[PDB]
């Protein structure tokens, strides 16, 4: 049930790669031959879906899990840093008050 | 590739009817000494190798047995083969027979 | 003392050594822990140290304050030449040095920030799938978070936000075919910063191309943050006159977003003849898909089905004909249950109740 | 001015073969990396 | 048997001053000669970024024991990023008290130096270039014994060595041509040509010569006390950024 | 095979000795014995060499000096077997998994089907250093060079110790080097080191690749020969 | 014996959508060149058109498939397990934003206290 899907997917891969090669060769041939409203006319002009949905949503799930792990680790490091910073700020405030006292005494 | 396919099928069945003889000389190349001459980008073989395909045909089961292979490699400075890597089991003495044939030099 | 390598190496006062030297110096220039910080950062970049984890958090904690050391570090480190050495340690130091910076030296560093952001983007595209570039976008957005908190550096912040958002919206980073959620997380962070700006300079509109691209993506978190920004700029634009075609542009934005949403029927960035061309290429069923979000609706329908005893299309109407008692009202009930609770995807229901006045009474 | 234009410019700007039974000997000998017989018929 | 450990030095410093403080803290007397040496005294250097200032801080004590005998060979240059470093031997406590004094007085940053693979190759290249008094570089040879120690699954391949005798080394050097770098232009391309084992990427542990030196990844063990000029020049060149 | 356990004694009642094993394969001229060097080992081996003959005299020249571990390993290495000489990259010829009989089909033939190959590189393009099909083909190339056709790193036979010697000749100068190895399985770890792209497999010779396994001998102009 | 084939078809799906996106953008470039013998806005509306094409292909897949056999349980388990972490993601983002606000408050207090301490130390001088 999967081998025929692999077969038609590979046939579509080869067909699309041949179409890409012929398209690039034709545009390069016109550019080697070379020396507005047309874009608007393009705007009026024009095994895939399940594969793209599975790939897109699986990579979304993996990237969201990695983002959650990264943010949890950086959150606990930033929280420990904020705790140590606030403790140092409190001790420096107490030393500021005692230094003001020792300045008033002298 | 249909006429070439039929020609290759005739070539394969000709290889089969020659291989039914028992003693065939299949060509071979050791992949380490594929040196490039650097004159045009082509590849020449440094030391030639010639593989012997011994194949004994049974009669009771009426089928071919597992074929034993003998490989010969040309020496670098004598133009004579020396027995490189044979697969015959050791009760049939191979190196002494190769020394005995034609006085040692083949 | 003078042995700086044993002072800040890691005494009750041992946590407070660097501040003591900095107040005993009258600083103003290159002190001793400044040289120790820059030397340990160079030694950690050049891989001349066995363990950088015993040095880097100490560097971050001593460099979270002291704006002059932070400015010298960002001036002489954030380049491609130290980017190509080690991207992990650069990620750690830019996560530690950026969101506490708030520079006020020249206030002409727009070209420097866009040069650094373009260089890291060129390097992340030169690997081609690096899952690295959006992290420094998250950090530079958390520095945009503190730049707008003061009255100073707000115009620089908004133009850097516009440059960062226009640079973050290329299809090489995020696209609906094969991409990740990292740029989406950075974009919803930037949009949340835009909501926090609009809740309290005629550049709040993010530009219509980025608007149609953020509406066109099938990312539900991004869409909820987008309509959160839309109700924020609705609350900021209600006290403005309807001239100069920007309030009408916001009306066009919410009209197109409702065209994607529950309301049927049109120019959604492209002609409907192009819609008919696509529907003739691939294919009652002409409007059976006008509004991965519906799996959440089916799941929450099964969740509310627990309180009772026991693919929204015409097949759902056939299933309703097989045995509130409709198909047009179950979406309204789902929107109401998404409105009243504190579960996420709350802003889509907030937009659907703050607009389209015929359905605001639900 | 120049910054937004440079940003728009940066946004706008941004072998295996299969051998068979019949082939020439040079293309066979280039890809010969195994200790197997030659497949040129 | 003088194992030379290596440490780094952050800032460029002079050593003629402050040495009396070390004498007062130590109650000993040490001699600190100032040798303004220069690598490849042959005139193809330009006399720029080729000179160094060496401070051999000896300890002129009773030499009855070698493990307590400890030199301190220094180097410096006023043009590179990291200017200075040192290297110490012995197992004395005076090494600890003098690194204490160096950390305390001048206010510098010390860290041990770990070796690369190409750094070990250049050290094996430089530890055989002998300098004579007639302003030329004569090259001796040694039957070098390379070493490797990789880590594989289930400890498949524990450790394996490549040993090259002396006459073979001299033959490869004379067959390559006249150059001052044998171990990076002749032998390593020969090992890559005849074995395929690139020794720059394989995990080196101990480039050992024929009883002369023993270059490691964390230290250098020698037979004589002194260390040559090109060796410290290559080491100081290696730790740059 | 035939395993013979020879036990000896001494009188200070009878203090036993270490039991000495001599393993006879069924139809091979190679006889394994347990590793010992005392005078009892020479006595037992000499007595077997005298009593096995009965028509004309046989001597036992030892073919190896480095011991090997198991009896399956020494049987696959040096007994009567198809793997007795190939043992390396020639392991395909010792199992014949590449050809069929002439009475087989021609439709399922390697001449007709064709094998997927990779274009080798011959310029020095290794010292200057994604696509998972090419990665799978590179791992298949390493599997071909260090083994037969297609755990997962250990070879057929684990070899303990190997010491090579490469005596080349450039401009009439005999330039010797002396490789030595160690560990549990040498060529499996070498295949693992090549699998991490540390050894350029285009320039790995045959004697290093694993052929003539458990044989520590020199090389004089491109052809292996064992040591006595 | 399905995991190797499933990761093979995962790699094939990634290569397929890569060559599909390449096909779409090169057909757009082919029509742009051959339609006449080019800006940021024009290319942006082109990528908008591409995103709409992939979105209609996605919903056409969904209405063709959904609107317990083989090649269907993967999509069902994927949509079951892909959307269960958004609340935790917003929780972590709110925690990071509150941590950043607390760090701003502490850094402002520390800088004011540092300026006052250097004032008192200049008074000590």
């Amino acid at each position: 049930v999967l081998d025929v899907y692999i077969k038609n997917l590979e046939n579509q891969i080869g067909n699309k790669r041949y179409f890409l090669k012929q398209a690039q060769g034709a545009i390069d041939e016109i550019t080697k031959r070379s020396l507005s409203e047309v874009f608007t006319e393009l705007l009026r002009k024009p095994p895939i879906g399940f594969s793209l949905t599975s790939n897109f949503l699986s990579l979304r799930a993996q990237s969201s899990s990695e983002w959650l792990s990264l943010m949890n680790d950086q959150s606990v490091d930033q929280k420990a840093m904020l705790l140590l910073q606030n403790n140092i700020n409190s001790d420096l405030k107490e030393l500021l008050r005692k230094l003001q006292h020792q300045m008033t005494i002298m | 590739s249909t006429s070439d396919r039929s020609e290759l099928e005739d070539y394969i069945v000709l290889e089969n009817v020659y291989r039914m003889f028992g003693i065939t000389f299949f060509p071979l190349v050791d992949p380490i000494d594929l040196k490039i001459k650097d004159a045009s980008g082509e590849i020449f073989v440094d030391r030639e190798m010639l593989g012997i395909r011994l194949e004994v045909f049974s009669e009771r089961t009426s089928q071919f047995e597992k074929p034993h292979y003998v490989l010969l490699k040309k020496r670098i400075k004598s133009n004579s083969w020396f027995l490189f890597k044979h697969t015959i089991p050791s009760f049939i003495d191979v190196q002494g027979i190769f020394d005995d044939t034609n006085g040692g030099l083949v | 003392n003078s042995n700086v390598l044993l002072p800040r190496k890691v005494d009750s006062l041992k946590h407070l050594y660097s501040s003591i030297i900095l107040i005993k110096n009258s600083r103003d220039e290159s002190s001793s822990p400044y040289e120790w910080c820059i030397w340990q950062l160079k030694r950690c970049f050049a891989h001349q140290i066995e363990t950088p984890q015993e040095v880097i958090p100490i560097i971050i904690s001593v460099s979270s304050m002291d704006n002059k050391l932070s400015s010298r570090i960002i001036q002489t480190f954030c380049n491609l030449k130290y980017l190509k050495l080690d991207e992990l340690t650069l990620k750690k130091v830019c996560g530690g040095i950026l969101p506490l910076w708030k520079p006020e030296l020249i206030s002409g560093t727009r070209e420097f920030f866009v040069k650094f952001m373009a260089s890291i983007f060129m390097w992340s595209t030169r690997d081609g799938n690096n899952c690295t570039f959006s992290e420094t976008c998250f950090y530079v957005l958390q520095m945009i978070t503190n730049w707008v908190l003061d009255d100073k550096l707000i115009a620089l912040g908004l133009t850097l936000l516009h440059d960062m958002q226009s640079l973050l919206t290329l299809d090489k980073i995020f696209n609906n075919a094969t991409s990740n959620r990292f740029s989406t997380m950075a974009f919803i962070s930037s949009l949340d910063i835009l909501t926090q700006l609009s809740k309290q300079i005629q550049y709040l509109i993010v530009g219509p191309d980025i608007m149609n691209k953020v509406f066109s993506s099938d990312d539900p978190l991004l869409l909820s943050a987008a309509c959160r920004y839309l109700v924020a700029t609705k609350n900021k634009l209600m006290q403005y006159p309807s001239t100069n075609k920007f309030v009408r542009m916001q009306n066009q934005y919410i009209m197109d977003l409702t065209n994607y949403l529950y309301r049927n029927k049109s120019l959604f960035g492209v002609s409907p003849d192009f819609f008919k061309q696509i529907l003739e290429n691939l294919y009652f069923k002409n409007a059976k898909f006008f509004t991965a979000l519906s799996y959440i609706c089916i799941i929450i329908l099964r969740r509310l089905e627990t309180a009772e005893n026991t693919i929204i299309n015409e097949e759902t109407f056939n299933n309703f004909f097989r045995v509130v008692n409709n198909i047009h009202d179950l979406r309204v009930k789902i929107l109401m249950h998404l409105s009243n609770t504190a579960n996420p995807y709350r802003d889509i229901a907030a937009f659907l109740f703050t607009y389209l006045k015929s359905l605001s009474k639900y | 001015q120049n910054d937004i234009t440079q940003d728009f410019l940066n946004l706008i700007s941004i072998r295996v073969e299969r051998i068979n039974g019949l082939t020439n000997l040079q293309k066979e000998l280039v890809t010969k990396y195994d200790t197997l017989p030659l497949l040129n018929m | 048997p003088y194992t030379w450990k290596f440490l780094g030095i952050s800032k460029q410093l002079s050593l003629e001053n402050g040495i009396a403080k070390l004498n007062q803290l130590l109650n000993l007397e040490v001699d600190l000669d100032i040798q303004t040496i220069r690598v490849p005294s042959d005139p193809d250097g330009g006399t720029a970024a080729d000179e160094y200032i060496r401070y051999e801080m000896r300890l002129d004590i009773s030499n009855l024991d070698e493990g307590t005998y400890s030199k301190f060979i220094f180097l410096g240059n006023s043009k590179m990023e990291v200017p200075m470093f040192l290297c110490y031997c012995g197992t004395d406590n005076r090494n600890e008290v003098v690194l204490q004094w160096l950390k305390a007085e001048y206010g510098v940053i010390m860290w041990p130096i770990k070796f690369e693979q190409k750094t070990m190759i250049k050290l094996a290249d430089a530890s055989i270039v002998h300098v004579t008094k007639e302003n030329i570089e004569q090259i001796t040879w040694f039957s070098s014994k390379l070493y490797f120690e990789p880590e594989t699954q289930d400890k498949n391949l524990r450790q394996f060595s490549i040993e090259i005798p002396r006459e073979s080394c001299e033959g490869l050097a004379l067959g390559y041509g006249n150059t001052m770098h044998p171990y990076n232009d002749a032998i390593v391309p020969y090992i890559y040509n005849e074995t395929g084992m690139a020794v720059e990427r394989l995990p080196l542990t101990s480039v050992i010569l024929a009883g002369h030196t023993k270059i490691m990844r964390e230290s250098i063990v020698t037979s004589t006390r002194s260390l040559r000029n090109r060796v410290l020049a290559v080491v100081l060149q290696s730790i740059q950024f | 095979v035939l395993i013979t356990r020879i036990q000896l004694f001494d009188s200070n009642p009878l203090i036993s000795r270490r039991p000495y094993y001599v393993a006879f394969p069924l139809n091979s001229p190679i006889i394994f014995h347990s590793v010992d060097k005392d005078i009892y080992a020479r006595l037992v081996l000499q007595s077997i060499s005298r009593t096995i003959s009965e028509r004309e005299t046989i001597i036992f020249k030892p073919v190896q000096k480095i011991p090997v571990k198991s009896i399956h390993n020494i049987m696959t290495l040096l007994g009567p077997s198809r793997f007795a000489e190939s043992m390396g990259p020639w392991e395909c010829y010792a199992s014949a998994n590449f050809e069929r009989s002439p009475l087989h089909d021609y439709k399922k033939h390697q001449g007709l089907t064709g094998k997927k190959v990779m274009v080798r590189e011959f310029d020095d393009s290794f010292l200057n250093d994604e696509e998972p099909e090419i990665r799978r083909l590179r791992l298949e190339k390493n599997m071909i060079k260090f083994k037969g056709s297609a755990s997962r790193y250990s070879s057929l036979v684990p070899i303990e110790k190997v010491g090579f010697t490469l005596k080349n000749e450039i401009n009439s100068r005999i330039i010797t080097i002396k490789l030595k190895f160690n560990g549990n399985d040498i060529f499996g770890g070498l295949h693992e080191l090549c699998d991490k792209n540390l050894i350029n497999i285009d320039k790995v010779p045959g004697w290093l690749a694993g052929e003539n396994g458990s044989f520590s001998g020199t090389i004089m102009n491109g052809d292996f020969q064992r040591e006595q | 014996s399905s995991e190797k084939q499933w990761e093979r078809i995962q790699q094939l799906e990634k290569e397929h959508v890569e060559v599909y996106r390449e096909l779409l953008i090169t057909l757009d470039r082919l029509y742009l060149i051959r339609k006449h013998n080019l800006s940021h806005t024009q290319q942006r509306l082109l990528e908008i058109r591409h995103q709409l094409q992939i979105n209609l292909e996605k919903t056409a897949l969904l209405i063709r498939l959904l609107e317990t056999n083989v090649l269907f349980t993967k999509l069902q388990n994927l949509l079951e397990e892909s959307n269960s972490l958004d609340y935790e993601l917003l929780q972590s983002l709110g925690a990071q934003s509150s941590l950043h606000k607390q760090l701003i408050e502490s850094r402002a207090e520390r800088d004011e206290l540092m300026s006052k301490l250097i004032e008192l130390s200049s008074k000590f001088p």
